[PDB]
């Protein structure tokens, strides 16, 4: 039973970033795939999390 | 403000410069002499002369424990503004 | 105002443990011999 | 005395299984060996004096853990060995003869400090 | 006043027996200096060098600086023989980089200002 | 802490203690990293009187070393009493 | 007051003696320690996502040096040399002359930050909150002359932290 | 003020490397008893003499 | 003793220290020189260098002494003095719970006896001292450079041996080697003069001449 | 040792060579909440050394 919400937050992350494509830019660029709340985001384009 | 030579250079704050035939200006081929735009003498005769009414001011620079140390500067000569010898902000004797 | 300084908790820390603790563990020295020999019985059989 | 020790404690030391007696020899001969030195000389006048405290102690109590605590030298294999050093010193003291005067006074500022 | 505590040699005659003997070491070490550390030299010139350093100090004439000298020497020999020098330490003695510098007054003049 | 319950029990049983009371990465439990501004005391010295500094001149009551003795029937002394012999330790003498 | 670390006799009963040969013949307390490790594979790891994670810093960091500016725009710097006289290692150097305006200011100030050891006596010795050891620490360099700091390079410094420079400054001048 | 905090030294007894080991990782429990005593018995004051 | 700032005085030691200073004395007269107490209460025993072993040897030895551990033993360079090395030799007593420092001297070219014998901890203080200070010390098992590069010359803690040293290494391509040069600096050292024209502590002042 | 060099650069602003301790006393007072976090550190370090 705990593995299967384990599994349900592993999906979760994928749409979260905005669905595969958004979820391997984040994972190839910055090797994790954490969701996180928006802090901010900066004159530049960098994001707060 | 900075201003360029007939080289081309960028004179610093220091007037600092290499002439036409100094060989040390190679240093800069290819790469960048750094200088600060904001010339400190330039910005500080921005600031308005105070008028205060008194013959003696003080001065910390602002912030308190967060400026310089307090000095007190004497307004009782009318041809010249009382200058601060850390921060260079003017004051003037308000005619009472 | 009041002299504000990094000082410790009214009431003080909680205890804070030192001393080793290596729990005791395991079946008696008999116990893990017979289940050997009980295997290799079993298995020959 | 009681029951011996199983160990001193010290690495490299070893129980004694008569401290009395080793005792009572070391510091007898030490006392021989103060004869020979000059009688005025400060190291037997202080050399004997604190020996035969140490003698009458090893004396007037039989229990090891007792005279431990009245010589004040730690274990006594720990004082055994001190009187071994003190022997050893003492036969050294004899060659050197320290008890004569200074050799050389030393130069005009050599403890001076501040320069 | 005069009267010092010697080193070694209580005379420089005493000291001379034992700078020879050192020149007779170094004289042997060199041909394998030159082997084992895989120089570019010459064993004439190894040779060359060890009289140089002997003749830079034939001025002396107390007995107790030759004894430091040789003393320095024979540390010097522990080091080379037993490797713990390098090939960079040899090769200092023979200054192989440092360009000729000047030795007359109108080179000195024509460069700077030192005498 | 995001561990699920079976982990905890695996992790748990393995090294033989409750890890998760005593976890190796803080989390929550840490002190902000903005605090209330401080206002510090000040030394016993902050006085308007009674405060001359020759009675509290720490260097200048030093003073040069004492000169016992100079080239220029007492009872034997040690440097200093005998030390005490140290006890076992009641919290836990053997390890 | 002492304890023995290793004074202990063992129990010669017999459960006593069986027990440690299980031990010496099944390597109970060799499988023991396996369990540790076991442990610790299914904890979560202490490891940051550097440089998208970095680790935690305190107002006090001692990092690159810049100089700084009052409100107005002028410098802090009055050449009182009283940096260059304390640095520990001699890194700075400093030349002065009175400005076209009569002010005390300097024609060079130079940090040697291979001199450096980054102690902050510079910015406890200075009387005016001139010069600060700022927060930044990425600053490596592909050349040593790039760590030859002069005047223009640390205002440039202090014109480019002086937002965060300031704020830490603020958090702790009540414990300096 | 380490006279006015309560620890035990530990002691070897062999003399190898091993009792070293034991003994440097009881020094490490004991400054942990150490620390306990100075984190509650932290006075308050001026913490550099007040001598300028 | 509540002055706060004021390090507190401890007179039972300087009583205690005093007196084992004229024991000492009384037992060496043949090369015990001088023996002062300190007002921060350390003793310390001079010596004519003759006396190295003989003194040692007491203090290791005696049963009123019994220092068994030599916490350091160093030099010092005082130029001008005639003899401007000052040997220090720092006992520790574990028995009486007690330190002891011994002085004595030498010069460039006269020796001083190994200690070895007494504590073998000696052998490599007394090699450093010769490294760095150039005093040799007789009888010693192996005399050599310690702290100092192979083939370095000279005695650099001396006070007259230049702080950055008389020659510098690099790497030459040419000869594929690490070569020594003569030492040349890009800033030069800034020797900053810090003492004050006006004195600083009445009780140390030096009678006039 | 990695939370413990936190404590260092809390109260210094350096990880290792603090230069924290001086002829006096402390160049500074410990930071609010520093002791707090001690006391974190120390209750759950025990548990470290067991496991060592
Ligand atoms: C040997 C058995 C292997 C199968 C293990 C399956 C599994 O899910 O175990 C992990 C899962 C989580 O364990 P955990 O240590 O508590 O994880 C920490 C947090 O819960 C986890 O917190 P979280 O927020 O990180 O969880 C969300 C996580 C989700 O991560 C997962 O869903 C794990 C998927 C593993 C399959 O998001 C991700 O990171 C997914 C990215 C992909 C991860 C890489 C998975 C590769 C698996 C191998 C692929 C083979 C082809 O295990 C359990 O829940 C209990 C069962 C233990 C394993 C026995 C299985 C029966
Ligand atoms: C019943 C009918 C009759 C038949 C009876 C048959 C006999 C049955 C009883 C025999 C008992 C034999 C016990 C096993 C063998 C003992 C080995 C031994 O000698 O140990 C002493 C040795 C020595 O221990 P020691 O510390 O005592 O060494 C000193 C020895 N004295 C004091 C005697 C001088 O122990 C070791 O072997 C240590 C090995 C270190 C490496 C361990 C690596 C980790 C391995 C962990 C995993 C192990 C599981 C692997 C499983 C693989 C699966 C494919
Ligand atoms: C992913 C995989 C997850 C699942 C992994 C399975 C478990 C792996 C091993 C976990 C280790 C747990 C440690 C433990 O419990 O041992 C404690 C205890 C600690 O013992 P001890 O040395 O501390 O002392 C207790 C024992 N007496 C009382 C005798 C002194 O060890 C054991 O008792 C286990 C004995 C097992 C012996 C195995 C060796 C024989 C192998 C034969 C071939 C097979
Ligand atoms: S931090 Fe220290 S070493 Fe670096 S410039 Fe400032 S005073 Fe000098
Ligand atoms: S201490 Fe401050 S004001 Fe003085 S020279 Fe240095 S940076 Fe300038
Ligand atoms: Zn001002």
């Amino acid at each position: 039973m705990e593995l299967l919400q384990v599994l349900k937050r592993g999906l979760q992350q994928v749409s979260g970033h905005g669905g595969l494509r958004g979820y391997l830019r984040v994972l190839f660029r910055a090797n994790d795939v954490r969701v996180g709340t928006l802090v901010g985001e900066d004159k530049y384009g960098n994001k707060y999390y | 403000g900075v201003r360029t030579s007939p080289t081309g250079e960028k004179v610093t704050h220091t007037g600092q410069v290499y002439d036409d035939g100094d060989y040390r200006k190679v240093r800069f081929v290819g790469r960048q002499k750094e200088v600060n735009e904001n010339f400190a003498i330039d910005l500080i005769a921005e600031q308005p002369v105070s008028q205060v009414g008194s013959r003696v001011i003080s001065c910390d620079g602002g912030g308190g424990a967060l400026g310089h140390p307090r000095v007190y500067i004497n307004l009782d000569k009318e041809t010249k503004t009382g200058t601060c010898g850390y921060c260079g902000l003017q004051f003037r004797q308000q005619h009472h | 105002s009041k002299v504000k300084q990094d000082m410790p908790p009214v009431g003080g820390y909680g205890p804070i443990d030192y001393k080793r603790n290596l729990p005791r563990r395991g079946l008696s020295g008999y116990s893990m011999f017979a289940v050997g020999i009980g295997a290799l019985l079993f298995g020959y059989w | 005395a009681g029951l011996l020790k199983k160990t001193t404690g010290l690495v490299g030391l070893a129980v004694c299984e008569t401290p009395h007696e080793r005792l009572k020899i070391l510091y007898t001969k030490i006392l021989d060996v103060l004869g020979h030195i000059p009688k005025n000389a400060a190291y037997r006048k202080y050399t004997e004096q604190i020996t035969n405290e140490k003698l009458s102690m090893v004396k007037a109590e039989p229990d090891v853990k007792k005279l431990e605590e009245r010589l004040q030298g730690g274990q006594i294999e720990e004082v055994i060995l001190q009187a071994e050093n003190e022997l050893s010193l003492a036969r050294k003291m004899i060659q050197w003869k320290p008890w004569e005067p200074l050799v050389e006074e030393p130069p005009a500022s050599q403890w001076k400090w501040p320069i | 006043s005069t009267s010092v505590k010697p080193i070694f040699s209580r005379d420089m005659n005493e000291a001379k027996r034992r700078v020879r003997e050192l020149y007779r070491a170094w004289y042997r070490e060199v041909p394998n200096t030159v082997h084992l550390f895989q120089l570019d030299i010459s064993v004439k010139q190894g040779r060359d060098k060890v009289r140089e350093m002997f003749k830079k100090n034939a001025h002396i004439t107390d007995p107790r600086v030759v004894d430091l000298l040789v003393i320095k020497g024979k540390m010097e020999l522990e080091e080379t023989i037993k490797v713990w020098k390098q090939r960079t330490h040899v090769m200092r003695f023979f200054h192989e980089t440092e360009a000729p510098r000047p030795k007359d007054f109108l080179s000195k003049f024509y460069v700077g200002h030192d005498p | 802490a995001s561990a699920t319950r079976f982990i905890q029990w695996l992790r748990n049983w393995a090294s033989g203690r409750d890890l998760q009371a005593k976890l190796q990465l803080r989390y929550q439990e840490i002190s902000k990293r903005t605090q209330p501004p401080p206002k510090l005391p000040v030394g016993p010295s902050h006085k308007l009187s009674n405060n001359y500094y020759c009675t509290r001149d720490g260097r200048r009551e030093a003073m040069p070393p004492s000169i016992v003795m100079s080239s220029q029937e007492k009872k034997a002394v040690s440097p200093a009493p005998p030390i005490k012999r140290w006890e076992l330790s009641q919290d836990e003498p053997y390890l | 007051t002492y304890k023995y670390v290793n004074l202990r006799e063992p129990s010669m009963d017999m459960k006593s003696v069986t027990d440690r040969a299980a031990q010496t013949l099944l390597w109970t307390e060799l499988i023991r320690g396996l369990g540790m490790t076991l442990s610790y594979l299914f904890r979560e790891p202490a490891t940051i996502n550097y440089p998208f994670e970095k680790g935690p810093l305190s107002p006090r960091f001692r990092g690159e040096h810049a100089l700084r500016r009052y409100p107005s725009g002028e410098e802090r710097c009055i050449a009182c040399k009283l940096c260059e006289a304390v640095c520990p290692a001699q890194a700075i150097t400093i030349e002065a002359e009175p400005r076209a305006d009569g002010s005390r200011r300097t024609t060079r100030y130079d940090i040697d930050m291979t001199k450096c050891i980054y102690c902050g006596f510079c910015q406890e010795a200075c009387p005016v909150d001139a010069i600060v050891e700022g927060p930044n620490f990425e600053f490596s360099t592909e050349t040593h002359e790039e760590l030859l700091y002069n005047k223009e390079k640390l205002l440039n410094n202090g014109d480019k932290w002086e937002a965060e420079i300031a704020a830490n400054i603020q958090a702790d001048y009540l414990y300096r | 003020v380490y006279d006015q905090v309560e620890f035990d030294v530990p002691i070897g007894s062999r003399g190898d490397c091993y009792d070293r080991y034991l003994c440097r990782v009881e020094e490490m429990r004991q400054s942990i008893r150490i620390i306990s005593q100075c984190l509650n018995k932290m006075p308050p004051g001026e913490i550099k003499v007040d001598d300028a | 003793d509540t002055r706060p700032t004021v390090r507190p005085r401890n007179d039972v030691a300087h009583k205690q220290l005093s007196a084992f200073g004229e024991y000492v004395a009384e037992i060496l007269p043949k090369y015990v020189q001088q023996v002062q107490v300190s007002c921060f209460n350390e003793l310390e025993i001079c010596i004519h260098p003759d006396g190295v072993i003989p003194v040692l040897t007491f203090l290791r030895d005696h049963s009123n002494a019994q220092f068994k551990s030599l916490a350091d033993l160093t030099a010092v360079d005082i130029p001008t003095r005639q003899n401007r090395f000052e040997i220090v030799y720092n006992l520790l007593s574990l028995r009486f719970n007690s330190r002891i420092r011994v002085k004595t001297y030498t010069d460039e070219l006269t020796p001083i006896e190994s200690s070895v014998p007494v504590y073998k901890a000696a052998n490599w203080y007394e090699r450093e001292i010769w490294d760095m200070f150039g005093v040799f010390f007789a009888n010693h098992p192996d005399l050599r450079r310690i702290l100092t590069d192979y083939g370095f010359e000279g005695h650099p803690f001396r006070k007259d041996f230049p702080l950055s040293g008389y020659v510098e290494l690099r790497y030459d391509d040419e000869v594929k080697r690490v070569v020594a040069e003569p030492v040349e600096l890009a800033q030069e050292f800034r020797k900053f003069d810090l003492n004050s024209p006006w004195e600083a502590f009445p009780a140390y002042r030096q009678p006039p001449e | 040792r990695e939370k413990m060099f936190e404590f260092y650069e809390r109260v210094s602003g350096a990880r290792m060579h603090a230069a924290y301790v001086r002829p006096g006393g402390v160049h500074q007072d410990l930071p609010l909440g520093l002791m707090d976090d001690i006391y974190e550190f120390s209750k759950n370090f025990s548990l470290r050394i067991d496991e060592l």
